[PDB]
């Protein structure tokens, strides 16, 4: 047999996840990024844009 | 004896009358300390003016003097007058006779409160004063021309005829290195170097000296740096990254043909010279084709000449030999020529004096100057 539905299974989930709730904060998220230079487009084996700004953030807190 | 002081909006220059080039440059800034009882506290001078004024932008208060090519703050002014005398030029004011230079159409009290403001405050015995086209045309050293003018903050064509503007036929453009600077800020930050700040921005202005060029084209040159690398050109901010610049470098000096990427609707700079020269009149329309020369900083932009060449050709009628002049030095022009316009020894019979200055004054620069 298919069984029915994808809500049984939803509903057969039994937890809370790890960090779903905890995270929550009023702070907007891109707000954090800082300024960088970098093209959208970098060169392949340049690091992409975003990666810079994880890092750079990272490192400042 | 003579002095030479000029603002194209962008920067303004000194120089003592008849020498080569001026004896100092300095940016059309003015900046005060912004706490005034540590200022008096100090003794530290009134303001900060000229370039060390950039050394302490951020430290301290900045504003802009001759904004679209007009006074905005006489005090202001007076104050760059001042520093420039002192600092750069050290004579005494009350013993040189002074030339300071203005745009064109300046709204008529304003040539009476800057001939009142010079003679009465800073003493000098004699004052003469240009409109800026005018000057940059005896620097070219013709009488009889069509000028391009383009300093950061404002540009003009301007026809003058034996050496006298005819009014009617000047057209104003507010479209100059400010709006260009602002609309390759923009570009650049579609490709994501996303400058803004003041500094950044100075960053900007250097590029446009460094990078820019005219295509000829430019539909062609578009579709060219399209199709591969080879017209890159690459730079390395003071930060040490590298960016990267393609038909960038052409398309923003188009701005000035096509100000349509700016999004207003007067057309570009080789149209307004024509229809300039259309209010001018067919008797003189020859020559004016004969000579057509360009001032200020826009022209810095190689290959432009070049451009207008054809552009105004295509235009006009081809019936003229067209004739683009961009003297080398052709920013600097319009001090040059200030400074043998001053050397000019009738020049000194020209001179508007204290003895007149009394009952004549300030209506003389009206009724007597040009």
């Amino acid at each position: 047999v298919i069984p029915e539905d994808f809500q049984e299974r939803v509903e057969q989930q039994i937890i809370g996840a790890t960090t779903r709730l905890l995270t929550q904060t009023d702070f907007p998220l891109q707000s954090y990024e800082p300024k960088v230079q970098v093209p959208f487009q970098v060169l392949p084996g340049q690091c992409p844009r975003k990666i810079e700004i994880e890092r750079r953030k990272q490192q400042y807190l | 004896t003579a002095l030479v002081c000029d603002n194209g909006s962008g920067l303004c220059k000194a120089g003592f009358a008849g020498d080569d080039a001026p004896r100092a440059v300095f940016p059309s800034i003015v900046g005060r300390p912004r706490h005034q009882g540590v200022m008096v506290g100090m003794g530290q001078k009134d303001s900060y003016v000229g370039d060390e004024a950039q050394s302490k932008r951020g430290i301290l208060t900045l504003k802009y003097p001759i904004e679209h090519g007009i006074i905005t703050n006489w005090d202001d002014m007076e104050k760059i007058w001042h520093h420039s005398f002192y600092n750069e030029l050290r004579v005494a004011p009350e013993e040189h006779p002074t030339l300071l230079t203005e745009a064109p159409l300046n709204p008529k009290a304003n040539r009476e409160k800057m001939t009142q403001i010079m003679f009465e405050t800073f003493n000098v015995p004699a004052m003469y004063v240009a409109i800026q086209a005018v000057l940059s045309l005896y620097a070219s050293g013709r009488t009889t021309g069509i000028v391009l003018d383009s300093g950061d903050g404002v540009t003009h064509n301007v026809p003058i005829y034996e050496g006298y503007a005819l009014p009617h036929a000047i057209m104003r453009l507010d479209l100059a290195g400010r709006d260009l600077t602002d609309y390759l800020m923009k570009i650049l930050t579609e490709r994501g170097y996303s400058f803004v700040t003041t500094a950044e921005r100075e960053i900007v202005r250097d590029i446009k000296e460094k990078l820019c060029y005219v295509a000829l084209d430019f539909e062609n040159e578009m579709a060219t740096a399209a199709s591969s690398s080879s017209l890159e050109k690459s730079y390395e901010l003071p930060d040490g990254q590298v960016i990267t610049i393609g038909n960038e470098r052409f398309r923003c000096p188009e701005t000035l043909f096509q100000p349509s990427f700016i999004g207003m609707e007067s057309a570009g700079i080789h149209e307004t010279t024509y229809n300039s020269i259309m209010k001018c009149d067919i008797d003189i329309r020859k020559d004016l084709y004969a000579n057509n020369v360009l001032s200020g900083g826009t022209t810095m932009y190689p290959g432009i000449a070049d451009r207008m060449q054809k552009e105004i050709t295509a235009l006009a009628p081809s019936t003229m030999k067209i004739k683009i002049i961009a003297p080398p030095e052709r920013k600097y022009s319009v001090w040059i020529g200030g400074s043998i316009l001053a050397s000019l020894s009738t020049f000194q019979q020209m001179w508007i004096s204290k003895q007149e200055y009394d009952e004549a004054g300030p209506s003389i620069v009206h009724r007597k100057c040009f």
